[PDB]
């Protein structure tokens, strides 16, 4: 079975570099390209380039040539794309995926889970969490992404909605978690929401009372 | 150069049949694929050579067309067949269709919260308006503050089409200073929704 596992996400200034590494296991690494495409948060696919292992030669696409370099180590079926010059359009989710075909084109029958990358010239924050006294929770100004948003450490999940971020001019990032209840239950059981943003190894527990 | 797919967005119900369009600008190999892509996935292979089916794919899937013209055909859709579809051929990828469950319409529970007392101290008041597991997702959400319209000072977020019921809920946050915000008294929030007869307005005073 096929695996490619990526290094983890990364945060950088604008005009920086980023490196990002793809470990494949389960078939000859050397017998494969190795292809590398990324998506924009709510966008398409774009594909950047590929290298061939064995030879170490590349083909980048035209628009990332001058600015990204693929390498790759065959002892330990690693493959590398560095993306250097960054600006904040290139915030994306960075694939490696494998083509398997010999004829025809390029087939990616294996990708790489992805590795977030944030270019922003905005600094790492902790959120802000402000109750909703339905309730819930606001995640205000942080960054980077993401948060996990969590009620009564998990054992609420019924009715929660947890909304997806929204970059707010500032740059710093900002969503909500609501959830809905019976209204019987408000004087009464305690509803709290775990706000865990690891980046800034902040940790917040917000009990949200009417 | 460029592939186009069609159409943009595509409602329909499991167990009905969903054709995906992906056109070509110049005549180009029949030796395209398409891929699935659910949300926070990576894409997943579906058909290659225009008319194959990958490795574990139902047989369900079927591709054909070539030239400039391809298709991608799904006989009875099944709940986890709805994502997002994208059709390649060589290092070109197609903007994507979305493939999401037609529902019977509902319309949205509608909330607006005031903004919290801890915010008001940092001098700050973020007002929320909630529509919670509505369905279709093309909502329109306006703020009135003393009744009139407000625009360029909010921003709201959309979550996926929930697995469960195949609604949506839309979060929409209106941020102003806290000086700005005491000097007006009647905060609101007009929803508009095909599932509602009239548009709603939920509303509070700055007051109780």
């Amino acid at each position: 079975q096929v695996q490619l596992v990526q290094s983890g996400a990364e945060v950088k200034k604008p005009g920086a570099s980023v490196k990002v590494s793809c470990k494949a296991s389960g078939y000859t690494f050397t017998g494969y390209y190795m292809h590398w495409v990324r998506q924009a948060p709510g966008q398409g696919l774009e594909w950047m380039g590929w290298i061939n292992p064995n030879s170490g030669g590349t083909n980048y696409a035209q628009k990332f040539q001058g600015r990204v370099t693929m390498t790759r180590d065959t002892s330990i079926s690693t493959a590398y794309m560095e993306l250097s010059r960054l600006r904040s359009d290139d915030t994306a989710v960075y694939y490696c995926a494998r083509d398997g075909w010999y004829s025809s084109g390029w087939y990616f029958d294996s990708w790489g889970q992805g590795t977030l990358v944030t270019v922003s010239s905005a600094s790492t924050k902790g959120p802000s969490v402000f109750p909703l006294a339905a309730l819930g929770c606001l995640v205000k100004d942080y960054f980077p992404e993401p948060v996990t948003v969590s009620w009564n450490s998990g054992a609420l999940t019924s009715g929660v909605h947890t909304f997806p971020a929204v970059l707010q001019s500032s740059g710093l990032y900002s969503l909500s978690s609501v959830v809905t209840v019976p209204s019987s239950s408000l004087g009464t059981q305690t509803y709290i929401c775990n706000v865990n943003h690891k980046p800034s190894n902040t940790k917040v527990d917000k009990k949200v009372e009417p | 150069i460029v592939l186009t797919q069609s159409p943009a967005t595509l409602s329909l119900s499991p167990g009905e049949r969903a054709t995906l369009s992906c056109r070509a600008s110049q005549s180009v190999s029949s030796y395209l694929a398409w891929y699935q892509q659910k949300p926070g996935q990576a894409p997943r292979l579906l058909i290659y050579d225009a008319s194959n089916r990958a490795t574990g794919i139902p047989a369900r899937f079927s591709g054909s067309g070539s030239g400039t013209d391809f298709t991608l055909t799904i006989s009875s859709l099944e709940p986890e067949d709805f994502a997002v579809y994208y059709c390649q051929q060589y290092e070109f990828f197609g903007q994507g269709t979305k493939l999401e469950i037609k529902r019977t319409v509902a319309a949205p529970s509608v909330f607006i919260f005031p903004p919290s007392d801890e915010q008001l101290k940092s001098g700050t008041a973020s007002v929320v308006c909630l529509l919670n597991n509505f369905y279709p997702r093309e909502a329109k959400v306006q703020w009135k503050v003393d009744n009139a319209l407000q625009s360029g000072n909010s921003q709201e977020s959309v979550t996926e089409q929930d697995s469960k019921d195949s609604t949506y809920s839309l979060s929409s946050t209106l941020t102003l200073s806290k000086a700005d915000y005491e000097k007006h008294k009647v905060y609101a929030c007009e929803v508009t929704h095909q599932g509602l007869s009239s548009p709603v307005t939920k509303s509070f005073n700055r007051g109780e």
